[PDB]
RNA sequence: GGCGGUGGGGGAGCAUCUCCUGUAGGGGAGAUGUAACCCCCUUUACCUGCCGAACCCCGCCAGGCCCGGAAGGGAGCAACGGUAGGCAGGACGUCG
């Protein structure tokens, strides 16, 4: 959960730069990147593959090939680790008009009755009017821990403490709260500790509504077992199912739980964090890892990885390319040091530049003293060597011009 | 030991390297100033006009090395006191 | 349509000071101040998107630089991510 992010980043850590990988140093990370995962109760078999797709990737076709050394493997791990926690499908649809119908379910001992309230205060902010309907029995405390909530919010709810039932104590509220209902969540999950029974009560009530989404409120704590629940759910819900895994703070195992729900194709659209409606963001893989691996997340590689293709497309991209530009020259030194301005003069120009701002490279007249001295100080060279780059530039630019 | 100008620069700040308090913190410390001080104190120092303190890696500030086996902190205090009183 | 974006508490961290310390880089311990990370309480003051001040704003620090014989450590610029702050929509609050 947090120890995973704890014992884990201790491997990306290992990757510094000192003694550039021979071709095995990667392994000294893998065995442990993985054990963080196993220890974080992830289905072993999932882990052993995870470990192989780094082999056949980063001690094979590897090569700084891309964003340089350590950066890469520290990238491969990521881009893959993520795919474990989920491909991507968090797009919780909303309401094509002004009326939808989400169905909540999930074995007893979960956060199902609460996750009700929470979701209500998700859509609230999404920009919609959600109402809840206690479509099952509740314990004489459950009323002291729900309504209150629906009161913490504007969410109206139809609860039955007098006489009770199901397929009508659900009909009325349906044909009742509509006078403002943009979205309607229905808390129906009977008190079942076992899935089969969960999926039967759930249907009697899928014939009375035409659900837009059925949601399964699983449970982190439940660790990898969460996924054998995900299957019986997907294998019974016409793909309108979506998991909600909560209690991601109450357990060492749990991150190992999403990976389970992640094997099953069934989509994960929300996650638990705590108890207060605040800490309850939608689930999006990449983000979860940013929180996880700490350090510099995903987008941190779309300028120094996007500007680098086969070099026969880039080396020649600039063949038609004529008009100058500082990122365009950077793009030329990046074909002079390589693919053969003395050496040392080629890396230093590329070094100085590599410390300017897009704004400064894009149409670079705005550069003067105060800035020069910051590029020239952030890069390790002298104010004079940055002026030589400017010079060089301002010369190649005058020169490069017509056809 | 090494003595970096920055230890005793009334202008620089603590994080930027100062070690003596505001009182003793000469304005514009020079190596001369430094060298000289340790001389009066019976030490035998050498200047390296061209070294740099990582904290201001971009500036050749130089340091002076002395072989002394005592507290550095109070040598430093020792050097500043001598410098504030200078004809 | 208009108009509006709330108070705080805890600790990490950061800035400035003070004290001890190691024959470099450094290391310990505190006071004060805080927006930035974590978590809670209050509130309509929150959402999604794009921007954000180059640097004397935070993190993160690739390279490059510095101290070191190395191990390692420093400062820190782009990028990236954020604050303060803005442009949109949307929803909440108001209409004084």
């Amino acid at each position: 959960m947090d120890k995973l992010g704890e014992n884990l980043n201790k491997a990306l850590n290992k990757l510094k730069a000192a003694a550039f990988v021979d071709k095995k140093l990667i392994k000294e990370v893998i065995k442990d990147i993985q054990r963080a995962l196993i220890q974080a109760d992830v289905n072993v078999k999932l882990v052993l593959k995870m470990s192989k797709e780094i082999e056949r990737r980063a001690l094979e076709e590897k090569t700084p090939k891309g964003l340089s050394k350590k950066e890469h493997i520290i990238k491969i791990v990521y881009e893959e680790l993520v795919k474990l926690l989920g491909e991507e499908a968090k797009k919780l649809e909303l309401n094509p008009k002004k009326q939808n119908v989400i169905l909540l379910v999930g074995i007893q001992g979960s956060g199902k009755t609460t996750t009700a309230a929470k979701l209500a205060r998700y859509i609230q902010k999404r920009g919609l009017k959600p109402a809840l309907i206690a479509a099952d029995t509740y314990r004489p405390a459950a009323y002291e821990q729900l309504k209150q909530l629906a009161e913490k919010i504007h969410v109206p709810i139809y609860g039955d403490e007098t006489r009770t039932k199901s397929p009508v104590d659900i009909v009325k509220e349906g044909m009742e709260k509509f006078k403002k209902a943009d979205v309607l969540i229905i808390d129906t999950a009977g008190r079942h500790k076992e899935e089969k029974g969960l999926l039967e009560e759930m249907k009697q009530i899928k014939e009375i509504t035409n659900p837009d989404e059925i949601i399964l409120v699983i449970d982190g704590t439940i660790g990898q077992q969460a996924g054998i629940q995900a299957k019986a759910f997907k294998e019974a819900v016409g793909e309108i199912g979506s998991i909600i895994v909560t209690k991601l703070d109450g357990s060492a195992k749990g991150g190992g739980a999403l990976s389970a729900v992640a094997e099953t194709k069934a989509p994960i659209k929300f996650i638990g964090i705590g108890e207060g409606i605040d800490d309850l963001e939608p689930f999006d893989p990449k983000k979860f890892i940013s929180r996880l691996l700490g350090m510099g997340d995903l987008e941190s590689l779309l300028e120094k990885a996007e500007d680098m293709v086969d070099e026969k497309t880039e080396e020649s991209i600039d063949a038609i390319m004529r008009g100058k530009f500082t990122l365009n020259e950077l793009m030329t030194q990046l074909e002079a040091i390589e693919n053969m301005l003395t050496e040392a003069k080629i890396k230093k120009y590329k070094v100085i530049i590599s410390s300017m701002t897009k704004e400064e490279r894009e149409n670079p007249k705005i550069i003067k003293a105060s800035r020069i001295r910051r590029i020239a100080r952030g890069s390790g060279t002298t104010e004079n060597d940055v002026r030589e780059v400017l010079r060089y530039y301002e010369t190649t630019k005058n020169a490069i011009d017509k056809l | 030991m090494i003595i970096w100008p920055s230890y005793i620069d009334k202008k620089k700040s603590r994080r930027e390297g100062r070690k003596v308090p505001e009182e003793l913190a000469i304005e514009k410390p020079s190596l001369k100033d430094i060298e000289k001080a340790l001389k009066k104190l019976g030490l035998e120092p050498k200047i390296y006009r061209d070294k740099r303190y990582p904290r201001q890696h971009w500036e050749i500030c130089g340091c002076v090395e002395v072989d002394y086996k005592g507290n550095k902190l109070q040598l430093l205090k020792e050097i500043c006191k001598i410098i504030k009183g200078k004809n």
